[PDB]
RNA sequence: GGAGAGGUA
């Protein structure tokens, strides 16, 4: 009477690596929606990681305002900022800055390398400049953090995205072990930032949350 | 029972044939899933022949629909009772009124 | 008349509570109703058909 | 009149993809429907190649589809569509639709 | 699995002979001691029959030209 | 930072003889709702019962018959043991005996118990005697099961009358989170669940038990 | 097998 069924097997497909789609079975009726959705909440709600926190511009003071030389808005640069993805070691808080002139796509690779932080996606376009003339330099102060807070929470500011995770998703469908169909199988589809592989997010969501409730064993 | 009847309830159960209704008010002299006796109440009794009112219940018995039927008392011993009471519960009846 | 008889008893008089759901255990939005019926198993039955 | 791929089920009542009912006609009030079996190799593929359900999605009396989310779907999707004047996380800006689900949740 | 017919349809535009050359070649495969062109996948012949189709590889002419391709090596296979 | 609070069991408020309360503190911003909605689960979801299964009277064959005696139809004394409550120490079956005669109600302490077969309800009604001379004996059968399993899909004499199991001691679990008091923290939550039993099992127990289900389960995907 | 009565969608 102390004795359930643990799943097996516990097998994978891989979509591109930034993207997986995992298949557990045959579990126990009912476990499957405590299960998924548990994990679900974990992951996307509380998760270690440091993302942006906020930026100066050197010849903007206000965010309702224009460079020049520049193809696009303060916003739009904002989000793209937003966007980011950073991996930092025991530096809590850094501060980079992003000197440069000339027409271009200025992109991710851009910014001064600061050793140990390291940028995940060097592809990732930031803004474009118009005039080979004209320059833009900023100062982007990144710091750690585990969920996400908005602007209204609290020389300009964006919203942290601690979290490194990006969708997720479950949908328990039957099964049988040669009888006894009432069973059920979890299907979570992944998709991560890439910071991470999602196999790997995913034991380490399941570490946190079976780590938490130790005292009772 | 319905939490919200309309109050036609006692008339069409006991108009109705299944529940075993007392004919004159009594007192439980004897109990059982099968039977009930009736001392009768010294005034509705006969100046000849006293005797005492009897009921036999319809156990399981197949309905037209092929639904069994049968019949509960209740009642318990040195209850009184009146005249026109309900005294075994019939199929969907609680109380002598319908439930269905 | 409902009304008072509800406000008798402890419940909201505008009759529609807050509910949880099962699943997820989050709170439903848009309050709903909920209350009591009476219902009848009728004579029609699958294993017949 | 359909064809359809079966699927077992440890109940005593036929499943049915709600979407196809309004093609059917078919409230679930207690309707009844019937199920046939094709035995030749000839009849299994016009079957598949003629009255797959997947097949039929215009009604040929006019070019209308016949799969019209009926009732329910329509009622979620209009009530998602829609916007209060002033509502919690107004006026913010994201970074596409992934991130307004992860919002949502 | 097998969901749809529109690429088949696309082969062969007509809907209907669809059926019989799908059929033939089933027919074939089934009791008929022939072998598939795709890897089958656990799945059933009619299903084989139409992937095939799909992949253009079998249609009606090419089905012609091998029945009468066999039939000259049978006659030749009497000797 | 990237540290979490482990919440302890701080106290438990035996309200009553069934209902009770149970505190768990602290715990991490988000995680009440997590750990309240799982536990809930659990616990309406797999706890060991001990429900009846079988019994055998004297004197009938089959459960549609009456008994002379007895005021009720054995469908009704059947319907009213199996809402019994009872807990059974050591064996994972017993056999327990009634024996009674005389006029009156028929509780259930009327049973002739043993040491390790306890009743948590005396006074749980069964059947009223309406004659002296008329006596009940029968024999009942308890196991010890899970969930609910009907009679129909298990698995000898004509004798043998069987009823459906609901080895389930719970009833009703409810839950809240709120602020805590910790020396200096906000959002620092404090769960509190409620619950309300027949009456049969120990709260802590029950959650050691379903913690320790839950944590079992989860080691799985740890490790893959 | 056929008649008649009732009933469901
Ligand atoms: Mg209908």
């Amino acid at each position: 009477v102390t004795e359930f069924l643990k799943p097996r097997l516990v097998d994978i497909e891989q979509v591109s690596s930034t993207h997986a789609k995992v298949t557990l079975e045959p579990l126990e009726r009912g476990f499957g929606h405590t299960l998924g959705n548990a994990l679900r909440r974990i992951l996307l709600s509380s998760m270690p990681g440091c993302a942006v926190t906020e930026v100066e511009i050197d010849g903007v003071l206000h965010e309702y305002s224009t460079k020049e030389g520049v193809q696009e808005d303060i916003l739009e640069i904002l989000l793209n900022l937003k966007g980011l993805a950073v991996r930092v070691q025991g530096k809590d808080e850094v501060i980079l800055t992003l000197n440069k002139s000339g027409i271009g796509p200025v992109t991710a690779a851009d910014i001064t390398h600061d050793g140990d932080v390291e940028i995940v996606k060097p592809q990732h376009v930031i803004c474009h400049l118009t005039d080979e003339n004209a320059s833009i330099s900023m100062r982007i102060k990144v710091q750690r953090g585990r969920g996400y807070v908005p602007a209204s929470t609290r020389r300009l500011l964006v919203d942290a995205c601690y979290s490194p995770v990006e969708r997720i998703a479950y949908n328990v469908e039957a099964a049988r072990v040669e009888q006894r169909t009432d069973l059920d199988k979890l299907v979570i589809e992944m998709e991560t930032n890439g910071t991470i592989d999602p196999e790997e997010a995913i034991r380490r969501a399941a570490t946190i949350l079976a780590e938490q409730l130790e005292a009772f064993v | 029972k319905p939490l919200v009847g309309t109050g036609m309830e006692r008339a069409v159960a006991v108009d109705s044939g299944v529940t075993a209704v007392a004919k004159r008010g009594g007192v439980v002299q004897y109990v059982d899933a099968s039977r009930i006796v009736i001392k009768v109440n010294e005034d509705e009794m006969y100046p000849g022949e006293a005797g005492i009112d009897i009921y036999n219940l319809t156990k399981y018995t197949r309905s037209n629909q092929n639904t069994c039927i049968n019949q509960m008392p209740c009642v318990s011993l040195g209850e009184p009772v009146e005249r026109g009471d309900v005294l075994a519960d019939g199929p969907s009846t609680d109380l002598g009124e319908l439930a269905l | 008349e409902i009304k008072e008889l509800l406000k008798l008893g402890d419940l909201p008089t505008s009759g529609q509570i807050r509910l949880y759901d099962g699943r997820t255990g989050e709170q439903f939005e848009r309050p709903v109703t909920v209350g009591y019926m009476y219902m009848l198993k009728l004579n029609h039955l699958v294993d017949d058909k | 009149i359909q064809a359809f791929e079966p699927v077992l089920i440890e109940g005593k009542a036929i499943q049915l993809h709600p979407l196809v009912c309004a093609a059917y006609n078919a409230d679930f009030d207690g309707d009844q429907m019937a199920v046939h079996v094709p035995l030749t190799l000839e009849a299994q593929l016009e079957a598949r190649a003629l009255m797959m359900s997947t097949n039929n999605i215009l009604s040929p009396a006019n070019g209308e589809p016949i799969i019209v989310p009926s009732q329910d779907v329509v009622l979620g999707l209009y009530y998602m569509t829609r916007d209060c004047v002033n509502a919690k996380g107004e006026g913010m800006v994201l970074t596409g639709p992934k991130e307004a689900e992860r919002l949502y949740r | 699995a097998r969901v749809t017919v529109q690429d088949a349809v696309e082969k062969i535009g007509n809907r209907f002979d669809l059926v019989l050359v799908a059929a033939r070649r089933a027919r074939q495969m089934q009791v008929g001691g022939k072998d598939p062109l795709v890897p089958e996948e656990n799945d059933k012949t009619t299903v084989i029959a139409l992937r095939e189709i799909e992949e253009g590889l079998i249609n009606n002419q090419i089905l012609d030209v091998r029945e009468r391709q066999e039939q000259q090596e049978q006659e030749a296979a009497e000797l």
